[PDB]
RNA sequence: UAAAUAAAAAAA
């Protein structure tokens, strides 16, 4: 299935943004306000960028841990794409060429960057370990796909509370949420991913040497958008002012400089991002218990 | 896994006179089929052969026909995929010169061969070598039960882990599989798996004959 | 039966829903009629692909019998012959199970079947009637019919049921009973006591879901 | 491979020989190997100088400066032996062969354990690494007696895991050993190999259970590389001293090196020097105050969540707006509760309640007046719990759990729900409260004519600190019936305190020191010393009558099973050490006798010259004594439920309900006794109370040694904070160092020899003369100091040159 | 049992290399002239990588052809024994892997105009014998070398490299031990250009130290470039005097 | 959910 875009569409479009204009009217280093919704139980995330529309749902068990890991806790993180997202995508293709990609970037986001602390996820070591579980359901698309899911799998980790144990060997009594509270999840940094889109101007008339047309980049482009790019490029970056990571394949060949300057632009939008999704955790922490305060012993 | 229900994978498995009995056509979910029973000493074997054709295939330019065997586990998960396989091929090997492909151009020949169950006994203070004439003997009969036209009759015999297949009435070979076993046993083993097979060649036609009745 | 509704939902579907009652929320996507895959394609009749995905973890075998039941109801429901070698995807995104999901799978189908209906209507796909479906539960010692159970409820439970029925002129005759699925033991007695009052509480919904129906729409309408 | 390397090192010194020809500059390999010194001696290929360490330090020209430094003089390395076989164990346990006991570790000897034995008087010592045989603190075991050839007295050396072996290094061949060490580890041997009263040792073969929680730790900076990011194997330090250190291996190494963080054991195979464990959590920075407190509730296993949703709904309906019936007889308040009916209407009685001036969780009240036959009417009043806390509750089930409230310096930990606590069972002044009430008739010599316990509904007249009670008897100027009531339980207080000493009441003490806040509420200003009003013998002594009227009662009604509290005579091996040094010394001594002796002797430990020497001994006879129990009495036989502290034959905890669980108990035994309402059958099961008091027994103790160990806390940063100077006491001496017990806070330290001196190795230790001699820093004169010497001590902030942290130990004015 | 560390005082390396030298590079065309229309045996290091370029050709099935461009296709082989250690299992399905193709893919599809070959197929096939970091780096030399040989029109050379970061100063070219020590950076640079392919970071990098980083890529790059010219270069020069 | 000779007493 290839989706069908008129000629006068990709012409109009692109002339659009020669002229920095685009359809939902925004900017270029503008970033689509987040919402986040947080279910009753701990762990349910609803992240919402305009039109588009993802979930997340944080899990756990009683796992073993590998033999190479007997410390570390194990931890997956679950992408895969349905038609309901829309008909452009097969159910179950795990391996299309978007999709590995973007399963790529919020693993080496997430997974790789030890945003989660694994070792904390160890109840007896090489023997009993937790096993975290992150996954995302993409409802519909409006573009975005990996902006979203970053967002919703790092609020999803700093909702979550997992059953609070005792262990004496290898017995452990898992305490229910009746017994006793949940514990949340231990978390070393808060990674934001970040969306760019290249595009070339395709105009007979450059003003000046020193001035020049140069590169077209926009940032979270829409559905429409996201099509007539001829350059991908995603950063994540964190409020620790360090690169968790950045992955360019291909695409509209650019400077490092350019990438410098994305990637500052970048700083500025998960700064903003981060403090409001820890305000959301803040305002749903303390939303909770009605009567909490009367409840406290310390 | 997504696809069949595997349980829990904590988990751990289990740790711990020649009689033939032939009848074929009793599936009629294919074209031809066939159950053979061996039973001698205290080990016997019992396996099921279905045939699924001559099916045609689209856009197929091939002048003569196409044959495809399968051997499957039923019950007792003994014998590795990679040795199923391996017999596949010998097997194909056999039935390419004993059915006649010319009949069937673009067309092809499906043989799914079911090994439901071998029964082994073995004292305490190769194998699955015992197991081919039988698969040799359920193939040629579901095949002529089927319909495909054969050359001759295809049979074999296991003497001493060297199995050799027949057509011709002995005179020539169509097969021959040798593993382990011992040396200078050329002429023995030529000798003692024609026996086998003038044998399984008789019950095999009497067979014919008999539900074809 | 205080059940909230809403249509229309999704942008990149032809047509989408979220059904609730009680915990349970189950969000709908139709697309059709469509394009069909060559192994999807029927000479004749619309292609149905039916996809039901969990609130936790990843699509198992389970769900694939959730797929199973949600065709047998929505297969009759829509006028086929309409749409020849044609498809219509159905996706249904369970976002909160509202039960044991380790013991049982009753309010999820009900919502499932209420949601995918909705959504066939939202995308304007040729139906044949309506349809509208309940879960339904018995107690262990009261031995009561409770329409619509709570979770707490099915623990203590001997039987549990999803019940779906076809209706046609207003919402007032039952033209069939497209799925009825009892898992448990059964006394005849209690088996029409319970359709009967089932019936009532089901025509009050009909008259609600009409009511939700025409106050969303009409402003859209001239 | 090691002919190899030690070819590369020759070859080096080949290459910078020939190097450096042209500068006329030599080059000597220092080197003890036998082979590189044959090699060179040979001289087969270059000429190569090779001196070993000792030769090369005599042709220095300062030979005699730097000598004493040096010192004088199939392989498998050493190994714990291999845990019994359980064929081995049955086989001997039905031969008599061996038996199992909890070891204690020595507090300042991590290398030295004890078991207490019945056979034995006095505990079976277990003594080194091998013996230890991998045990922790806390750890069933099973030991096995080691000939008498292997006997030790207890030992003369403090030791803890960040000073013993401190150069290996945990990863996941050859050893070797330090100057001060191995003299450290001769005089050691000296002082067993001399010592008269050696004791019964053994060794660990086995081990029953095991006492690995969670447990609580910082690593060692000196195993830690701090500028790398790589997975690092380190040494944890745990914040127990009796705990061996640690071997984790964690990709945070760095991260968290100024963390006090969480770990758990996993194993401690024979083959490993130390257990190895695992990384759990980190709490925060060293220096956090808040992390402090919450590894401090971690380390004693106490809850502190909020109360469980489950147990709100047992809390009432109408929350703080509860209120006490009008008219007992009220039908719709019979209807709601029917048990009212027997509660009896004391409201007009004149209660007030005697609490320490931060006290919001009120137990207790009293009332008097004189009866019209010359007697005396004195009743004590009680929280009511029971009434709110009822059997096989959430919150019952969570209360029982804590079994006791936790105070902590900065924080109250509850049992209960402050709804109660603080509010509706509070005997609050001005508001109607339920209340268990017990009421004496006594004549006007304070002896009792008969005593009764009632369910009763009182109104708090006032609410005092101890103050304002005793200047309300004293002033004089008020005369009025409550003041005249007051005085009377006073005039009875002291005839009771008078016949209970003279029955053998024990008078120990520690008064523990207290903290003040300045208009700010948590801006500290100054520490202080409580001082004992005869108020507060008042509060006491009615409390001592309301438990021993009590638990009569209750014993009384139920035999088998009745909630106590008992307390063991202490052996006389508990008062040997304390007792032989004061008899030496001064020829004075304290009795054993009984109680009363005990008491007597104690009482007359004076110093004319100083009066804290008194106190002084009194607080290390304290620790002597054996833990008192709580108990059901069918557990013993009557002469078992003695109180040997007390001198009383049957005792039991009643008046603070709120704050301990074993009340509450007795509360529903008291209400059983008296016909107001039936036991619940879980309090007459003897099961059931078995573990309930197993529990509660550990719920106590837990409780005493978090509240000891946040004042050491919070003490230990003050008196730094302060630059203060505070006296001490010398309560114990080591070969290399002191233990100091103080006055205003009553909290021991140890002062380490090298924390002592600038030179340890001239210092003089006397084992019969309890002494110790040393040269002091910052001065040049030798030094004697004796146990129950008057020192001065004050605190700051040494850096280890052997553990790179630089904690703020205790140091010697 | 052994420990190890990154860089000494001395400002040397734990394999003996300082902080800015290339390993050993070694490059070779036309390998595999049977099986391929242009192929490439690359030794950079320890790596030994085999690359094949299959094309362009018809397509095997109709069903997938672009009237309007070439398909492109790489399939990474790295074998079992790769590694010191090795892998039990295949690792071809992995995700990880997956990543890797796709992102190679993507960074040629911009390369090639991929506009002068409509309605067939380029296939390339890589089998990576032996393993020793930067692997990724030498796979992009590898298929750029290839390319060449099999006459397949580009805009200019792609040339991959590896970077390791110690404290201040990142190490050009890391191997396996560095790689485990340290966050490495991989970039694909395009000609003499500045303007990168690709550009990878898998692990934390402080965000002070990339534009250096970047900097001492780009030039070791551009010799890495250089060296390739020279390397077909004097291989023809060779090829032609053994004709002579 | 096992199990000790592991700090007396009063109020917190
Ligand atoms: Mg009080």
């Amino acid at each position: 299935k290839d989706i069908e875009i008129s000629a006068s569409e990709s012409k109009f479009i692109l002339e659009a943004l020669r002229q920095n204009y685009r359809l939902d009217g925004r900017s270029f280093d503008q970033f689509r306000d987040v919402e986040i919704t947080f279910g009753k139980e701990f762990g349910d995330v609803s992240v919402k960028m305009g039109n588009t529309k993802v979930h997340c749902r944080i899990s756990c068990q009683i796992a073993q841990p590998y033999e190479d890991r007997p410390f570390e806790g194990l931890f997956v993180i679950s992408t895969e794409i349905s038609p309901m997202a829309g008909s452009q995508f097969e159910n179950g293709n795990i391996t299309g060429e978007d999709e590995v990609l973007c399963s790529r970037i919020i693993e080496k986001s997430v997974r790789r960057s030890g945003a989660l602390d694994v070792e904390g996820l160890c109840i007896v070591a090489g023997s009993k370990c937790w096993a975290v579980r992150a996954d995302v359901h993409f409802l519909d698309c409006d573009g975005g796909f990996i902006d979203a899911s970053c967002i919703a799998v790092m609020a999803g980790l700093m909702h979550f509370k997992k059953p609070d144990i005792t262990v004496h060997g290898e017995q452990i009594i898992v305490h229910p949420v009746n017994e006793r509270e949940p514990v949340p999840l231990g978390i070393l940094h808060i990674p934001i991913c970040v969306t760019f889109s290249f595009f070339n101007p395709q105009d007979t008339e450059e003003n000046i040497k020193g001035e020049t047309n140069s590169e077209i980049s926009i940032i979270d482009a829409t559905l429409k958008e996201e099509l007539l790019r001829d350059g991908v490029l995603t950063v994540t970056l964190n409020k620790n002012r360090e690169v968790v990571q950045v992955s360019k394949a291909g695409g509209l060949p650019m400077d490092a400089l350019t990438l410098m300057k994305c990637c500052h632009e970048a700083y500025s939008i998960i700064e903003k991002i981060t403090d409001q999704i820890l305000q959301l955790l803040k305002e749903d922490s303390e939303k909770r218990n009605k009567y909490a305060a009367m409840l406290t012993s310390e | 896994d997504r696809r069949r229900l595997l349980g829990p994978a904590a988990a751990k498995p289990m740790a711990f006179e020649q009689e033939l009995s032939l009848h074929t056509g009793f599936i009629e979910n294919c074209n031809g089929s066939a159950l053979v029973e061996a039973r001698s000493l205290g080990h016997q074997t019992s396996l099921i052969s279905a045939v699924y054709g001559p099916r045609s295939i689209r856009g197929s330019f091939t002048s003569q026909g196409t044959i495809s065997i399968q051997l499957k586990n039923g019950l007792l998960e003994k014998y590795n995929t990679n040795e199923l396989k391996e017999v596949s091929s010998f097997l194909m090997g056999i039935f390419n010169s004993v059915v006649n492909l010319s009949r069937y151009p673009k067309s092809g020949i499906d043989i799914f061969v079911y090994l439901t169950y071998d029964k082994d006994l073995t004292n305490n203070p190769s194998q699955i070598s015992s197991l081919i004439p039988h698969c040799i003997t359920s193939i040629t009969l579901a095949l002529a039960d089927a319909g495909i036209e054969l050359v001759d009759m295809a049979g074999a015999g296991e003497a001493n882990g060297t199995v050799v297949s027949f057509i011709k009435n002995g005179e020539e070979i169509v097969g021959f599989w040798k593993d382990d076993g011992d040396d200078e046993d050329l002429l023995e083993c030529l000798d003692r798996c024609k026996e086998q097979y003038n044998r399984y060649r008789d019950l095999m036609i009497s067979c014919l004959m008999n539900q074809e009745t | 039966m205080s059940v909230q509704a809403e249509i229309g939902i999704l942008d990149h579907v032809d047509g989408s829903s979220e059904f609730v009652s009680q915990d349970t929320k189950v969000i709908c996507s139709v697309t059709g009629p469509i394009e069909p895959k060559a192994r999807q394609e029927l000479p004749t009749q619309l292609a149905l692909e039916i996809i039901v995905r969990p609130a936790k973890g990843v699509a198992t075998t389970r769900e694939k019998v959730l797929e199973d039941k949600l065709r047998a109801v929505l297969t009759p429901l829509i006028t086929r012959h309409c749409y020849p070698r044609q498809l219509c995807q159905i996706t249904c995104q369970i976002l909160e199970s509202g039960e044991d999901e380790a013991e049982f799978s009753l309010r999820e189908l009900s919502c499932c079947i209420n949601a995918a209906f909705l959504a066939l209507v939202d995308a304007g796909i040729a139906l044949n009637s309506m349809c509208a479906s309940i879960p339904i539960a018995i107690i262990k010692d009261t031995s009561d019919i409770i329409v619509d159970p709570t979770a707490e409820q099915l623990k203590i439970s001997l039987s549990v049921h999803t019940l779906a029925l076809e209706f046609v002129n207003g919402g007032k005759v039952v033209k069939n009973v497209l799925l009825l699925d009892s898992n448990g033991d059964f006394n005849e007695d209690q088996l029409f006591s319970l359709l009967e009052l089932g019936e009532q509480k089901c025509q009050e919904l009909v008259t609600n879901i009409r009511r939700i129906i025409q106050d969303n729409i009409s402003p859209r309408l001239v | 491979i090691n002919d190899r390397n030690n070819r590369a090192i020759r070859k080096t010194c080949q290459w910078y020989s020939e190097h450096l020809k042209p500068y006329d500059i030599n080059v000597v390999l220092v080197t003890n190997d036998r082979l590189n010194r044959e090699a060179a001696t040979k001289e087969v290929e270059s000429n190569i100088i090779t001196k070993s360490l000792v030769q090369y330090i005599e042709l220095l020209p300062n030979a005699d400066d730097i000598r004493d430094s040096i010192p004088q003089m199939t392989f498998s390395d050493f190994t714990f032996p291999e845990y019994y076989s359980t064929a081995r164990v049955m086989g001997g346990l039905k031969n008599g062969v061996l038996y199992q006991g909890n070891i204690q570790i020595s507090e300042y000897n991590f290398l030295e354990g004890s078991v207490s034995l019945p056979r034995f008087s006095k505990p079976v010592l277990i003594v080194g690494q091998k013996n230890l045989n991998r045990a922790f603190n806390g750890d069933q075991v099973i030991v096995e007696l080691l000939p008498q050839s292997e006997w030790k007295a207890p030992s003369s050396i403090v030791l803890d895991s960040e000073h013993f072996d401190v150069n290996d290094n945990p990863d996941i061949n050859t050893t070797v050993i330090s100057d001060k060490q191995r003299r450290l580890l001769a005089k050691d041997a000296m002082i067993a190999q001399r010592s008269k009263k050696i004791q019964p040792t053994a060794k660990v073969v086995y081990i029953q259970r095991r006492s690995w929680r969670q447990y609580v730790g910082q690593l060692a900076p000196s195993s830690v590389d701090p500028q790398s990011s790589s997975t690092q194997n380190v040494f944890v330090i745990l914040m127990d001293k009796c705990l061996p250190k640690v071997r984790i291996r964690t990709r945070r190494a760095a991260e968290l090196l100024d963390k006090r963080i969480v770990i758990s054991i996993d194993s401690w195979p024979t083959t490993h020097k130390y257990p190895l464990g695992h990384f759990v959590r980190d709490l925060g920075t060293i220096e956090s105050a808040q992390a402090e407190t919450e590894a401090l509730l971690l380390e004693h296993d106490v809850e502190y969540r909020p109360f469980s949703k489950k147990v709100l709904e047992c809390l009432p309906a109408e929350g703080h707006d509860w209120k006490a019936p009008t008219k007992l007889d009220d039908p719709e308040a019979v209807s709601k509760d029917p048990l009212l009916t027997k509660r009896k209407d004391l409201r007009d009685k004149l209660i007030c309640s005697i609490d320490p001036p931060g006290c919001v969780d009120i137990n207790d009240a009293l009332h008097a007046k004189k009866l019209p036959n010359g007697n005396w009417e004195v009743g004590v009043h009680i929280a009511d719990v029971t009434h709110f806390v009822k059997p096989g509750t959430a919150l019952d089930a969570e209360g029982a759990a804590r079994g006791t409230s936790v105070y902590l310096v900065d924080k109250r930990i509850d049992m209960l729900p402050m709804l109660l606590g603080t509010d509706l069972c509070s005997l609050k002044p001005y508001v109607d409260r339920f209340a268990f009430s017990v009421i004496w008739e006594l004549d006007d010599s304070a002896n009792i004519v008969n005593v009764n316990f009632m369910k009763s509904v009182i109104r708090s007249r006032e609410a005092f600190s101890y103050e304002q009670a005793q200047l309300r008897i004293d002033d004089k100027t008020q005369n009025d019936e409550l003041t005249m009531g007051m005085r009377a339980l006073l005039k009875l207080s002291v005839k009771l305190k008078q016949k209970r000493l003279e029955a053998g009441a024990l008078n120990l003490a520690s008064p523990e020191v207290k903290v003040h806040m300045d208009s700010e509420t948590s801006d500290p200003n100054e520490v202080e010393i409580k001082k004992l009003l005869a108020t507060n013998s008042l509060v006491e002594e009615f409390m001592l009558l309301a438990n021993i009227s009590v638990a009569r009662k209750i014993y009384d009604a139920f035999p088998q099973t009745a909630m106590l509290r008992r307390h063991a005579a202490p052996p006389s091996t508990n008062f040997e050490i304390l007792n032989e040094m004061l008899n030496t010394r001064k020829n004075m001594s304290i009795s054993l006798e009984s109680s009363k002796a005990l008491a007597d002797s104690l009482d007359r430990c004076v110093d004319p010259e100083d009066p804290y020497f008194n106190t002084l001994v009194r607080i290390m006879s304290t620790r002597c004594m054996m833990a008192a129990q709580y108990f059901y009495s069918g557990a013993y036989s009557y002469p078992d439920f003695r109180h040997y502290g007390l001198a009383v034959d049957i005792y039991t905890h009643f008046t603070s309900p709120i704050r301990r669980y074993c009340d509450v108990v007795a509360h529903r035994q008291l209400a059983g006794a008296i016909g107001y309402e039936p036991l619940s059958l879980t309090h007459r099961d003897k099961n059931k109370m078995d573990m309930i008091c197993r529990n509660i027994n550990r719920k106590h103790r837990n409780a005493q040694f978090a509240g000891r160990a946040s004042i050491e806390y919070y003490v230990g940063q003050v008196m730094r904070n302060n630059e203060s100077t505070e006296t001490g006491y010398v309560i114990k001496v080591f070969n290399n160092g002191i233990v100091v017990l103080v006055p205003k806070f009553g909290v021991e330290g140890l002062i380490r020899l090298d924390n002592l001196t600038e030179d340890p190795n001239s210092a003089a230790f006397d084992e019969v003369e309890y002494k110790l001699t040393f040269v002091p820093t910052n001065s040049d004169k030798p030094r004697d100091v004796y146990v129950f010497d008057k020192v001065e001590v004050q605190v700051r902030s040494v850096m280890d040159p052997i553990t790179s942290k630089r904690k703020a130990e205790l140091l010697l004015k | 049992m052994s420990r190890l560390e990154i860089y000494s005082p001395e400002g040397l390396r734990l394999d003996g290399r300082r902080w800015n030298e290339l390993r050993r590079f070694e490059s070779s065309i036309n390998t595999h002239p049977h099986a391929a229309d242009g192929s490439s045996y690359m030794e950079q290091g320890n790596n030994k990588i085999i690359t094949l370029v299959k094309g362009p050709k018809e397509p095997r099935l109709k069903s997938q052809m672009d009237t309007s461009k070439a398909l492109l296709n790489v399939s990474v082989n790295i074998t079992k024994f790769s590694k010191f250690e090795r892998s039990k299992s295949s690792h071809k399905n992995e995700r990880r892997v997956l990543e890797i193709q796709t992102s190679l893919v993507r960074m040629f599809e911009k390369n090639v105009m991929l506009n002068i070959y409509p309605r067939t197929v380029i296939d390339i096939e890589i089998h990576v014998l032996e393993q020793d970091g930067g692997i990724m780096g030498s796979l992009i030399n590898g298929i750029t070398l290839a390319l060449i040989d099999a006459g397949i029109s580009m805009f200019d050379y792609i040339s991959g490299i590896s970077v390791g970061l110690y404290d201040t100063t990142p190490l050009l070219d890391t191997n396996s031990l560095e790689e485990n020590a340290m966050s490495t950076v991989t970039l694909g640079v395009v000609g003499k250009s500045e303007k990168l392919s690709l550009l990878l970071v898998e692990d934390k990098i402080p965000l002070d130290r990339l534009e250096n980083v970047l900097a001492i890529g780009i030039a070791g790059a551009h010799r890495v470039r250089d060296l390739m010219d020279e390397e077909l270069r004097k291989h023809a020069q060779k090829r032609v005097s053994n004709a002579s």
